[PDB]
RNA sequence: GUAACGGGGCUAAACCAUGCACCGAAGCUGCGGCAGCGACGCUUAUGCGUUGUUGGGUAGGGGAGCGUUCUGUAAGCCUGCGAAGGUGUGCUGUGAGGCAUGCUGGAGGUAUCAGAAGUGCGAAUGCUGACAUAAGUAACGAUAAAGCGGGUGAAAAGCCC
RNA sequence: CCCGGCGAGGGGAGUGAAAAAGAACCUGAAACCGUGUACGUACAAGCAGUGGGAGCACGCUUAGGCGUGUGACUGCGUACC
């Protein structure tokens, strides 16, 4: 029962070189190099699904701050204002509203200003 | 009307024929030959016969009018390496590859 | 041809030591 | 859906004059740095330049507290042998007063291609005017 | 592996990997780390486990209507064609025949018929009783199989 | 006197960026015989600047 | 080479003392998903189902699976209306993978259910074969020594005269 | 029948089911070497990846911010055994 390996080994290597398309030099041509590149791609990919959720919130916060200060209040007080007014609109939605409807956002600044005074 | 001619197994490395191949790519065939005639390279001799072979392919088989042809494609590929041995010092033997090349030249009236 | 096969090749092997040079040396 | 993003082939970037007279050095360079980044625009976007163009006259008249006028030292190397050259704040004002405001903001701006691109929009003069009168800059108390 | 046991080249000083034998199984030629011998693949079966097994299969044959009993089963002249006619008439095709005595005419007539085999009761085996669609036994054949398993 | 790492094919190509040849372009025509020729050289028929030099 | 706040920078943007506000992890909460265990004990070989709780892993211990080569059901079926291989697409599996086909290719091909193993490589300065690199880089092997005119010859520094 | 040194190599025709089955002849992988189109790059510094992510080019997204290619800027990031 002699087993020749050529057919199975090609299929296994081809899967890897396929995952490595777009990489530079040997990393998209040479199995040994590609294999290390594809794993590391996976390592980073896992990690940055966690990181992605961090980066977006920092962006929303940063934008609300600018728009809050435009209506004459700091981020820290505006959020506190909304909490004591029991407004629960999150920062994804608030940063969206900060950009596309400045008049609705100003109305949320008053809502949060009334509660805070 | 693409027309091909080739010198296969030319006795020159692909690298060396390429410097000369590059001089005539995209040119009128009349203009190309003059360039080749006064290029001081062994490789000028090899490809020129091929271009002229290609010119004759164009007249005799179909195409014709020497005026209308341009060197629309030209590429030089690697031929077989002949394996040989050179004695060096202290009983050590080195490989020499006597490299060859596949010279392809394409011409068309359009 | 065009036999194309002159070479054996039977490539030679050198041995063993021409140079033993130091040193650390002790 | 996805979040807004500034597009460099749409963004507006406005023009401002700022008087640096009597202003504390790096306590003003902060607001320039901040504004050259567009941190004050709700449409702020960290990879895009949504900042504004800022003229700064009377850089020779910017203030520093305590003994910094004489003791504060600027070092630079020339990539040579000894290299380490030296000069005080007062000496910088003397030689080229523009440099003090420039070096301040530069070190507060993000470092990198875009970083170096925001700096380009800072237009510091020593004198009390500029050639950018056609740019119709509006006065800024910063 | 045929060849000699000279070290192909030293324990030290040459830039190459250490070698000892041109017949090392890592080497081209003369591999086979764990070479095969002729071996006996047979297994023991308990007398009782064999008989117990025959009985279970035979009992299933009854239940699946694959076992066919007759008074007599024989043929006249040793002509496969003669048998062929008979088998069609009985509506049988893929079948094992087990007879009372090793009947020779029947034995000869069946040899070239691929879907038919003939057997005396003494010579039965487990896999044949399974390998055919139907199984035919003579009255005599039953009595002999019965005594054997009992 | 040796590389620590294998240089790339890209770098090889950059090194070759000045290996390209120059075309002459500067053939001229003898006024008498009408042949092209390298400037300041005689022609194949042994003509030069309109006068029959040599003879071959 | 400042260089013993990380840097700009700070009379306070430094300590000390009270106070309130926010950011902040893969922590905890939410919604969506996959798994392993016990206790109710419907069912009641069981298959389920509600709840309770666990799912960082080196050596190693246990429990599951994929895939190739081969023997059996295997004169069982798909085949020239195109097999395996190759090279391409399409979907779905939690993964080994799997299924769906476009073009070369031009003979073979094999559900399921069994069984046996020359059973699954990237590292052993592992063995053989191709092909890179440095690189069109170093060298062309007495520092005795050549220069013209003819010749033949597709073409002469090396070949005759 | 041509180009071609009465050359090697071609290009035609013809044989051939098919010569990209034509004597380094079944099929015919990658390394490696080539030509052709698309996008990117000469002020920008680092296990070259991944998270964002402007612009351009295709396939209409075949009316709807859809598939692919490329992908400036920026955030996280010291290969394996």
């Amino acid at each position: 029962a002699r087993v020749k390996r050529g057919v199975i080994a090609r299929a296994r290597h081809k899967k890897i070189l396929k995952q490595a398309k777009g990489y530079y030099g040997a990393r998209s041509r040479v199995y040994r190099v590609a294999f290390q590149a594809v794993i590391k791609a996976g390592q980073y990919a896992y990690r940055d699904r966690r990181q992605r959720k961090r980066q977006f919130r920092q962006l929303w916060i940063a934008r609300i701050n600018a728009a809050a200060r435009q209506n004459g209040i700091s981020y820290s007080k505006f959020i506190n204002g909304l909490k004591k007014a029991s407004v629960e609109i999150d920062r994804k939605i608030l940063a969206d509203i900060a950009v596309f409807d400045k008049v609705a956002f100003t109305a949320l600044v008053e809502k949060a200003k009334a509660a805070l005074a | 009307m693409e027309t091909i001619a080739k010198h296969r197994h030319a006795r020159s490395s692909a690298q060396k024929v390429r410097l000369v191949a590059d001089l005539i790519r995209g040119k009128k065939v009349s203009q190309a030959l003059d360039i080749l005639t006064y290029t001081n390279k062994k490789a000028a001799v090899l490809v020129k016969k091929v271009l002229e072979s290609a010119i004759a392919n164009a007249e005799h088989n179909d195409g014709a009018d020497i005026d209308d042809l341009k060197v629309t494609k030209i590429f030089v590929d690697e031929g077989p390496s002949m394996k040989r041995i050179m004695p060096r010092a202290k009983g050590r033997a080195d490989r020499i590859l006597k490299r060859t090349s596949h010279i392809t030249v394409v011409v068309s009236d359009r | 041809e065009q036999k194309l096969i002159s070479e054996e090749d039977l490539f030679s092997t050198p041995v063993w030591i021409s140079q033993a040079q130091g040193i650390r040396a002790g | 859906m996805k979040t807004f993003t500034a597009k460099p082939e749409t963004v507006k970037r406005d023009w401002y004059v700022v008087d640096a007279t009597g202003k504390t050095l790096g306590r003003l360079a902060t607001e320039l740095a901040r504004r050259l980044r567009g941190k004050h625009k709700a449409e702020y976007t960290p990879h895009v330049d949504t900042g504004d163009y800022i003229i700064v006259l009377n850089a020779d008249k910017v203030a520093v507290t305590g003994n910094k006028r004489t003791d504060k030292v600027y070092y630079h190397h020339t990539g040579h042998i000894g290299g380490i050259k030296q000069a005080t704040f007062e000496e910088m004002i003397a030689r080229r007063p523009e440099r003090v405001i420039e070096i301040a903001v530069k070190g507060m701006l993000p470092k990198g291609p875009l970083g170096r691109a925001m700096f380009r929009k800072l237009k510091v003069y020593a004198g009390n005017e500029h050639n950018h009168a056609a740019q119709q800059p509006q006065v800024l108390d910063i | 592996v045929t060849g000699s046991g000279k070290k192909p080249w030293r324990q030290k000083g040459t830039g190459r990997a250490r070698s000892g034998s041109i017949k090392s199984p890592i080497w081209r030629s003369g591999g086979v780390t764990f070479a095969a011998r002729p071996q006996d693949h047979s297994q023991k079966v308990n007398k009782k486990m064999y008989r117990g097994a025959l009985k279970s299969i035979l009992s299933e044959l009854v239940r699946q209507d694959r076992l066919i009993v007759v008074e007599k089963f024989s043929v006249e002249a040793p002509k496969t064609k003669l048998l062929a006619q008979k088998l069609k008439d009985m509506a049988l095709e893929d079948v094992l025949i087990i007879t009372g005595e090793l009947d020779e005419n029947l034995f000869l007539a069946a040899r070239n018929l691929h879907k038919v085999d003939v057997r005396d009761a003494t010579g039965i085996d487990p896999v044949s009783l399974i390998a055919f669609d139907k199984v035919v036994m003579t009255a005599d054949a039953v009595k002999q199989v019965e005594e054997m398993l009992a | 006197a040796v590389q620590q790492n294998k240089p790339t094919r890209s770098k090889r190509g950059m090194r070759r960026s000045h290996d390209a040849l120059t075309a002459v372009t500067s053939l001229s025509v003898d006024k008498t015989s009408g042949e092209k020729h390298l400037r300041h050289h005689i022609t194949a028929d042994g003509y030069y600047r309109g006068r029959k030099v040599i003879a071959k």
